């Protein structure tokens, strides 16, 4: 039994919520954003990124090279990442170096200079980064298939934005983007490790108390998409490697069918050849691909947003003749999931599920990813014996149910790249979404 | 960690407020210790193969119903591996790394089927990183055998069953096991590691054939997949301020979209390169190391003069700033290195299976400029110094021109 | 029939001292009624190959007596087309009849019938 | 070989009594004077492609009716081009050349489809004798750019068309080409190239980029095709006295089933090993070079031993006899060498080109035991070993050991 | 017919000034009745490929001549089931209709009718 995740406010709004550790000696403290790209429209598309970038280019006080000085004195490192509905800034450090890491990440946040000359040299950096993700395989596939699957609407746009935007990014309107976003209501002060919650407290309301509020203080994790069946195929010959996206639709974080859509995913579960036990492993999609060779590898996912997500699995495959197999083999395991899965499938995907959910949180950092997370998605840290409830409410008849509605004969959003000639069109793929002998 | 004996094998545990506990048996089987070249990453590999009381299959479709995770590595010094289960399930984790030590089968199918191809995809993922192929050269030019055996086992010296066998034979043995459980019951793990490993062998233990010599020179290791340089420097007197070096030079940046304010960060300024120094202490040798890697021969060139560069300056003089700086990052690489379970088991297996004692991170010595100065100048004025090239090698550096 | 059941029914005859004091003799007469022997053939070369566990259990010989079995198929091929039986030193000896494929087969046999049981587990 | 002019092009012929003639153009243009890794090579391979007078295709049909043969190599110094045809049809040949160094087409499709995969057999065919490996590693080591250029292109570093054709402009001129005519009428060889070569460019002589710089060190190359070792000695001062010492030194033996007198070949009694000293003359720099080949990569090691001793006993002294036995396997290693077309050729392109004259064999000077055991001294006591190591790399022999 | 003949034919036309001022204007009223400029193609893009010599001519294309081609079929063949034509960018202008196929095609020809020759040489 972990200890238990403390919360409060401030009189701002600003949520502070810290699990303390004291067999370790780090501390990850951090500002968790309910705020992302999605919150841009499509002129500013790439503003949240852009300032991700210029956080680290000086403040009022500090310049660029007396911030790089401060953090190399403390001894730890500062981290940050930008997603579609999320933003993360934290500090990991030493136990005593934590009052020193929350006053520079309060510093970064409401005291960035933005100064025209640091825009105009990050505007080259970043343009750069537009030719270079090209490498990252899962990424681009990735990012494709949220460009298809929520097509022209903001969970379908990039994170880095267009070429074009990039070039007209002015100090206005990341000023505009970071004072509309970043308010206290919509953000999380979280303690991981070494930390002392009401030391941290101390800390939000010396160095976070003049944070703007919301005109209008929703609830963290408040929002409408419409899925689109489509594909993109990005044929190239020359790779020697297919990578290949399905999903559907998926759920919510606060969908009644989030556990259940959990479970169904660990019945399909991850496979990967150049794992010793992956030949093993219960799943009977893992063994058909294992035996027929038919993938490198496969991992299932559920990803979840505020009002959307999307299910599916991504594929990785040399074996260049046989990927209708492959997909075939996939999409036939899915339909069993509305028509054959009973207490079996289901009963183990649970067992597996429930060690899973507590075993990810390892280290201070993925602590603290985990309540700040939690806080913005949610509004809450929830329980272990709450998880472990809802997990056991999970029977083989609501997977069925779930799975009658969400993956069956539905339309999804394909997404190929590489040696992908093998690739049936989008009907013969949708087809292996049904049945015909059920 | 409170450090204990069961049954002649060494047991330390600490407990914790978690649902989640790991187990490692830390093996004095590293690859200093190889017979033969690979054969302690092939031994490492077949860890939880088939045993007599239960099938590799049996094991994996248990391990998902406990929801247990299974990690293995080999290091010059170790093998380690580490189950990650719920902190009830502790007893079947104890009795099937029993089974492990006690009873593998060792199959000449397991071994061409199973163990090979994984070894070899294991060597193959590393190596797509010219980094790490630089700094395996530049240890096999240090140290020739023993520390400079190759840690993974290679394509052009085939390992046989019978190898593998022998090697088992002395290292899965009483003398050259021990046990670390991360939030787990120290009494009840003693309990449990007393009645399943007391049929195990008590054997004897393994040692290096031969002593420990170092050597200068150079490896260019023609790759077609990127380019690193490494620059080591053979140390016959480990001692802990080369850490504080390590940590001082620096070159990863502590902050996104920066280069950092360390020398060897510096030395990158205008290059898309990366460089990173590091300290391996072995106990009887230790090899301090800058690896540089890039897309551009000519950068990694550039940067590689400015590193022997910032060395030297480093033995000239060092302010008080520096000096905290480096005691700073350096008490902190030691704390996330106690807390990452892989490296963590591996401390306190050294601990117990030779003897030195594990310096806590809060315990970690603050250098004067003068210790620093001192510690560099030794590194600069070096008999023996070693570059290992990887990559588009005719344009990479020699040793005679740093 | 798999090998294992056959195996199996075997050794549970082998343990009855009164059962193996009827069926040893019988099997004996049978095997040399059977006439393989006189093809130069080893009992195990007879075992129907064209199963995948088959193909396995043969891949997994050893690079000798693969060979070696090899050569006893092509000749008792050649032996089969001329209507000839062995003589000599290629007439299978009594005690050259070893079970050389009967453990790799049983290995790949025990790993396929765990695997179709543990498919079938349930949670307790 | 009369040494003339014609058209500014230096032409050597030498007329006989036979019914066969072999014409050669070397060119300044071997792989010490590379600009890319491996082009010297990729040129040689695209002589005798499509011209805009003849392709490749009508080439090789007249020349099976003439029934003429068609030889080139690549040195560190040259590219021999040699045709081997009935006296009677030198004016064919002598226009052949020409059309192949005014007029080639260098097509991409030539490159991708004919030129670079027959270099590939070449280069193969070539390592599949671990000796050659070793030699050609040595030189890299010893020598780095230049000299150390490899002479052959390799996977790892492609050739383009656009460097190929840029090498052919500075190499296809005047400056850089020598015609040598092996029982040619010399009056009627140079009528003919008088009016042949005429319109070739002038061009400028081709330089190598950089000094010949001397290095020492180890190559390690790990194959699975069979173990050797070279043990070199680079020469800062190249002198005639290393022939005589290579050939004292010897290796080979002189007669069947046997092993040899030579000091090198009793080193291997006992193994299946065969060792060859071997000294490379490159006018600014040279290379003193002793193979080992074997299939025990431990037998190789005890004969690298003896040959380091057999060296260095030859610094202490040589015998009236065995300075003798030296002026005569030298002297007769030099007629065999200006005997075979194929060296014939480059000795007097070295003539022409260069400007060094030719030794004649007769001329071969007799190396007292002083002057022999003085060179020896010189090289066992020199500043720079290289050693080079093919195989099991892990069990041969290393520098300091030797 | 091969493209050596039609080439070979052309160049005959286009030497002499009276056929040329008769031809050349036919042969571009010709190649604008003719509308392949309409689906995107080049006048290389139709030429039939399933012979031996015209597999060699397309291998040798530089790979950016290459990929250009496959995305013109494969428009062509999207506007062809659409039953549309080009408009804006995808027409080929005159300027951009390039015999980039041509000098590859030649010289493959040239050798295989070389080959052939020589394959009928008589010694005098």
């Amino acid at each position: 039994v972990s200890p238990k995740t403390r919360t409060s406010n401030l009189k701002n709004g600003l949520t502070i919520a810290s699990e303390s550790n004291p067999l370790v000696q780090t501390a990850t403290v951090g500002v968790w954003i309910d705020a992302g790209s999605r919150n841009e429209n499509a002129y500013n598309n790439g503003t949240a990124h852009f300032f991700e970038h210029l956080a680290f280019k000086g403040t009022d006080k500090r310049s660029q090279h007396q911030l790089e000085l401060d953090i190399e004195n403390m001894g730890g490192h500062l981290n940050a990442y930008t997603s579609r509905e999320s933003t993360v800034y934290y500090a990991k450090s030493f136990k005593d170096d934590v009052p020193k890491s929350v006053e520079i990440l309060a510093d970064i946040l409401q005291h960035s200079k933005l100064a025209e000359s640091a825009i105009d040299r990050e505007r080259e950096v970043i343009t750069r980064e537009l030719e270079e993700v090209n490498k990252q395989y899962e990424e681009v596939v990735f990012d494709h298939l949220h460009a298809t699957a929520f097509m022209n609407q903001p969970l379908g746009r990039t994170i880095l934005g267009p070429r074009e935007n990039i070039q007209t990014i002015t100090n206005t309107e990341l000023r505009k983007f970071i004072t509309e976003n970043y308010t206290a209501d919509r953000m999380v002060l979280v303690g991981a490790g070494a930390v002392d919650h009401d030391a941290l407290v101390e800390l939000a309301e010396k160095y976070f108390s003049h944070l703007p509020s919301s005109q209008s203080p929703v609830p963290l994790g408040t929002p409408i998409p419409n899925f689109v069946g489509s594909e993109v195929r990005l044929r190239d010959d020359t790779m020697p490697v297919a990578h290949i996206a399905i999903a559907v639709e998926g759920v919510s974080w606060t969908s009644e069918d989030y556990y259940t859509a959990l479970v169904a995913q660990a019945i399909i579960g991850n496979y990967d050849r150049a794992v010793g036990t992956s030949r093993h492993q219960g799943s009977r999609l893992s063994n058909i691909v294992s035996e027929n060779n038919l993938a490198n590898s496969f991992q299932s996912f559920s990803t979840s947003y505020s009002d959307t997500g999307l299910w599916g699995i991504y594929l990785t495959s040399e074996n260049t003749t046989q990927i209708d197999d492959l997909v075939h083999f996939t999409l036939k395991e899915w339909n069993r999931l509305s028509t054959s899965v009973s207490n079996l499938q289901v009963e183990r995907a649970k067992s597996q599920l429930k060690a899973g959910l507590l075993l990810s949180l390892d280290g201070t950092t993925y602590v603290a990813e985990d309540i700040g997370r939690q806080l913005t998605t949610l509004g809450r840290r929830v329980t272990p014996a709450e998880v472990e409830a809802k997990l056991e409410a999970v029977t083989e008849h609501d997977v069925r149910a779930w799975a009658q509605k969400t993956l069956y004969d539905k339309d999804i959003a394909l997404v190929g790249l590489g040696p992908i000639e093998g690739l049936y069109d989008y009907n013969r793929i949708r087809n292996d979404m049904s049945m015909m002998r059920w | 960690f409170s450090t204990a004996e069961a049954a002649g094998v060494k047991v330390a545990a600490q407990d914790g407020q978690s649902p989640i506990s790991d187990l490692s048996v830390v093996l004095r089987g590293g690859s200093r210790y190889a017979t033969v070249p690979g054969v302690s990453h092939i031994l490492e590999k077949f860890a939880f193969q088939n045993t007599v009381p239960k099938s590799a299959l049996r094991f994996v479709r248990e391990l998902e119903l406990f929801g247990g995770k299974l990690y293995t590595h080999t290091t010059r010094e170790h093998i380690v591996l580490r189950t990650q289960f719920l902190k009830q399930d502790l007893p079947y984790f104890v009795d099937a790394f029993a089974n492990v030590l006690k009873e593998t089968k060792f199959q000449q199918f397991e071994l061409t089927e199973r163990v090979a191809p994984v070894a070899e995809l294991d060597l193959l993922k590393r190596e797509s990183d010219p980094a790490f192929t630089a700094l395996e050269a530049a240890h096999e030019v240090a140290f020739r055998t023993g520390l400079g055996n190759s840690v993974y086992a290679q394509g052009y010296s085939p390992v046989t069953l019978e190898d593998v066998k022998e090697f088992a034979r002395q290292v899965y043995a009483k003398q050259n096991v021990a046990v670390v459980g991360n939030n787990v019951v120290p009494a009840d793990l003693q309990q449990l590691v007393g009645t399943a490993f007391a049929d195990l062998q008590e054997g004897s233990k393994v040692t290096q054939a031969g002593t420990t010599t170092l050597h200068g020179g150079e490896a260019r290791v023609r790759t077609s997949t990127g380019n690193a340089l490494t620059i080591a420097l053979p140390i016959a007197e480990p001692k802990p301020v080369y850490h504080a070096l390590a940590s001082f030079l620096g070159g990863p940046a502590s902050m996104p979209w920066s280069v950092g304010a360390s020398p060897l960060a510096q030395a990158t300024v205008g290059t898309h390169t990366s460089v990173k120094a590091t300290y391996h202490n072995y106990g009887d040798a230790g090899l301090f190391a800058i690896t540089i890697k890039g897309d551009s021969p000519a950068e990694i060139s550039q940067v590689a003069h400015k590193a022997v560069q910032a060395l030297k300056d480093t033995g000239a003089e060092v302010t008080e700033e520096q000096a905290a700086r480096a005691y700073a990052k350096s008490k902190f690489a030691a704390a996330e290195a106690f807390e990452n379970p892989d490296s963590s088991a591996s401390v306190i297996g050294m601990e117990l299976l030779s003897g030195v004692s594990r310096i806590a991170p809060e315990n970690v010595q603050k250098f004067t400029p003068a210790e620093l100065s001192e510690a560099a100048a030794q590194l600069s004025a070096s008999a023996k110094p070693v570059v290992a090239a990887v990559g588009q090698v005719h344009a990479l550096p020699f040793a005679d021109e740093l | 029939a798999s090998i294992t059941s056959v195996v199996k029914t075997s050794e549970l005859i082998l343990k009855s001292p009164l059962l193996s004091k009827i069926v040893v003799p019988l099997a004996k007469t049978y095997v040399k009624f059977s006439g393989y022997r006189q093809l130069g053939f080893k009992m195990n070369d007879l075992i129907i190959e064209e199963t995948p566990n088959m193909q396995l259990a043969l891949r997994r010989l050893p690079p000798t007596e693969s060979y070696d079995r090899v050569y006893r198929l092509i000749r008792a091929t050649q032996f089969s087309l001329s209507h000839k039986l062995a003589t000599g030193n290629d007439i299978t000896k009594p005690e050259e009849d070893d079970h050389y494929l009967i453990p790799y087969i049983l290995d790949v046999e025990a790993e396929a019938f765990e695997k179709d049981a543990l498919d079938n587990l349930e949670v307790v």
